[PDB]
């Protein structure tokens, strides 16, 4: 839902490498692994366990 | 000059329970809460 | 009942109160077809008319529970709920008006006691000062103006007694 | 037993609502009750301004079912 | 960016029986600006025309007065509004020397959306950088 | 994908379709159908008409040129007055209101199939001048109580609406709401709302 926020916007001929928004969300892999081990809480939206 | 003031030591003998009127709520009130603005942020976040 | 609404809530409120009366289950899509006002003016003068029992609101439960999210509302015009409220809105106003009559005579009691005792006959000078006979003039004027408004109100009240 | 002037059965409908003292709900961080009172006020403002600017009956009832929902959460919240 | 993603993670949440969805965005793409904002409104909601209401209600109010109740509603929604947000939107846009606008007409185009409760829509025009933020908050009910 | 939206216009058939009611049955990609209608506008099939209903929404319809109803121009507040004035002229000569009336042998009324020619005789620059809704355009004047209905298909002006022109005054008739005066603020007044 952020790889299409550049495609349907102008500068069509100006392509983008699609690898500069990876670190926008890569601090959720780190911070979500670290929080769930530290807090002990287990909030899995897909698997439905709490 | 001054009035004879008197007091008796008293004691609760019962509780009575009722709802309040629309006039009992206003009679005990001090302000009419009308805004959702808790704080005015320009005066150092003081209660508005 | 249609002209006490028309005098007080404006003449446009008379128009809806009859248009809802004959159509008798009308909705707001049918109002602005059978009325000729702007739609926010319709949705204002209807809003200042549900506050009194002149109209009810008939909901439809399009979903299972009676949710107001996706539901259209219909507008009845009940006779007796609209009348019994107007019967006692006047009856309260009729009693409020005598409450302020008696409260005014009771706080001016030392005037009226002086107005009965010292000047049983000598009221050409009151045997008093002119700084209060004018004040007595604006008491007994309001004491007769309150019964004027009483008899004016009482003709409106006695209609719904029948 | 309507000898008491607050006896009358229409005193059990929320026309007026007492705002509790700040001793009842302090601020350490707003309180749970303080954030509920403002929400009730905001909904009432939406309703009172909406009744004069002109709002539909479909969203007058949407706010007024929501205002009733908040005061329901104000006392019980279950 | 990442900080814009953080301040958008702030403004999208849902409490017990309310769902608020709004965000901020900054992009460079008073007579000539009347059309410059309705394109932002058209791209923001591609199902309503905004060339219709041309003499709209742009209440040209103070930005301090706007961020006052913008902070007050986050107190009012149990959020405890975090102050660094207002530097971040400063840091991209130079919040100090810029003017604010607000599309708040008599009847907005969301009153027909079911579950609508209230909105807060902020425009922040910039002159030297041409950076208009479209700060919007849509409180719904589910 | 461009053929199912044709049938969905044909599902509307006469008025048109709004673009987020497309997702009620399609629920396709929101951007594919976003740019399909722009090329379909370039296809010279569909067109972007405006809403006869609640406005400010993208209404699309094929080349049918068929809307309905005109979204409340406030000129129509003036045309029904001279309609009301003309239907009052058949009752009595209006110089007596400052009071001769007759038995039910005169025809004080005038049917709607006479004023609809008169409104074309005193023509307005509008687009329709049509019947079968002037019969409902006077129905607001039987709701405003400026004229009453008679003989099941006709209309005539009531007596009370003649009294808009402004002697021992009567003892509080309720029906003269127009001439009762006001008062500079005293304490002994009564308002309708106060029992709230």
């Amino acid at each position: 839902l952020s790889i299409d926020k550049v495609l349907k916007k102008p500068n069509r001929a100006m392509e983008y490498d699609a690898l500069l928004s990876i670190n926008v969300h890569s601090n959720n892999i780190t911070s979500g692994l670290n929080r769930a081990i530290s807090t002990g809480n287990w909030s899995l939206k897909r698997f439905k366990m709490e | 000059k001054e009035v004879v003031v008197s007091e008796t030591p008293k004691r609760i003998k019962g509780l009575e329970f009722s709802a309040l009127s629309a006039a009992d709520i206003v009679a005990q009130s001090e302000v009419e809460v009308s805004t959702r603005d808790l704080f005015d942020l320009e005066k150092d976040r003081a209660p508005k | 009942y249609e002209y006490v609404i028309a005098s007080t809530l404006g003449p446009s409120a008379m128009r809806l109160s009859r248009c809802i009366r004959d159509n008798k289950l009308v909705s707001e899509k049918i109002i602005n077809s059978t009325a000729l006002m702007k739609e926010k003016d319709i949705r204002s003068t209807l809003a200042s008319l549900i506050r009194y029992n002149s109209v009810e609101i008939q909901e439809v439960p399009r979903t299972a529970d009676r949710s107001a999210s996706r539901a259209v509302f219909l507008f009845r015009c009940k006779e007796t709920h609209s009348y019994n409220f107007m019967r006692q809105n006047l009856e309260w106003n009729m009693a409020n008006l005598l409450f302020k009559k008696e409260k005014l005579k009771q706080e001016n009691s030392t005037l009226l006691k002086k107005a009965n005792r010292d000047d049983v006959k000598g009221r050409e000078n009151e045997l008093l000062l002119p700084s209060e006979l004018n004040q007595l003039k604006m008491v007994n004027e309001r004491e007769l103006n309150v019964f004027a408004r009483l008899s004016r109100l009482l003709s409106l009240w006695e209609v719904f007694q029948m | 037993d309507a000898t008491v002037p607050s006896g009358r059965p229409e005193t059990y409908i929320w026309r007026y609502l007492p705002a509790p003292p700040v001793c009842i709900r302090p601020s350490v961080n707003e309180d749970d009750l303080t954030v509920k009172l403002t929400e009730i006020v905001w909904t009432s403002s939406l309703i009172k301004a909406g009744l004069d600017k002109g709002i539909s009956i479909n969203n007058m009832m949407e706010h007024w079912d929501y205002l009733q929902l908040t005061v329901a959460m104000y006392i019980n919240s279950d | 960016e990442l900080d814009i993603e953080r301040v958008n993670q702030t403004l999208n949440f849902e409490t017990n029986d309310c769902k608020i969805v709004g965000s901020c965005d900054i992009f460079t793409t008073s007579r000539k600006i009347f059309a410059y904002l309705i394109a932002i409104l058209n791209a923001s909601y591609p199902d309503h025309d905004f060339s219709s209401v041309e003499p709209t209600d742009f209440v040209k109010t103070s930005l301090k007065t706007f961020i006052s109740k913008f902070e007050n509603t986050l107190y009012s929604l149990g959020r405890q509004p975090e102050e660094w947000v207002w530097e971040v939107i400063n840091s991209h846009m130079t919040l100090s020397d810029c003017v604010l606008f607000q599309y708040s007409p008599s009847n907005s185009f969301l009153e027909d959306e079911p579950g609508y409760l209230w909105n807060l829509i902020g425009f922040l025009y910039n002159r030297k950088r041409k950076r208009v933020a479209y700060l919007y908050l849509i409180c719904s009910r589910l | 994908e461009e053929a199912l939206v044709y049938s969905y216009i044909e599902a509307s058939g006469r008025e048109g379709i709004w673009s987020k009611t497309i997702k009620a049955r399609t629920n396709l990609h929101q951007h594919v159908v976003l740019k399909c209608l722009k090329s379909l506008e370039s296809q010279r099939y569909v067109k972007s008409v405006k809403s006869v209903k609640f406005p400010t929404r993208k209404i699309y319809m094929l080349y049918s040129l068929q809307p309905s109803v005109e979204l409340d121009i406030e000129f129509i507040n003036s045309l029904l007055t001279i309609v009301w004035r003309f239907i009052s002229e058949n009752t009595f000569p209006n110089g007596f209101k400052n009071n001769v009336f007759y038995a039910p042998n005169v025809k004080n009324y005038s049917t709607t199939q006479e004023i609809l020619e008169f409104i074309t005789a005193a023509q307005v620059a509008n687009v329709e001048l049509t019947p079968s809704n002037i019969r409902s355009l006077c129905e607001v004047l039987v709701y405003d109580d400026k004229l009453e209905k008679v003989t099941h298909d006709c209309y005539r002006v009531t007596l009370e609406s003649i009294l808009q022109m402004n002697k021992a005054l009567e003892d509080e008739e309720e029906f003269s709401i127009f001439n009762y005066f006001k008062m500079f603020p005293a304490s002994k007044h009564d308002k309708e709302v106060v029992y709230f």
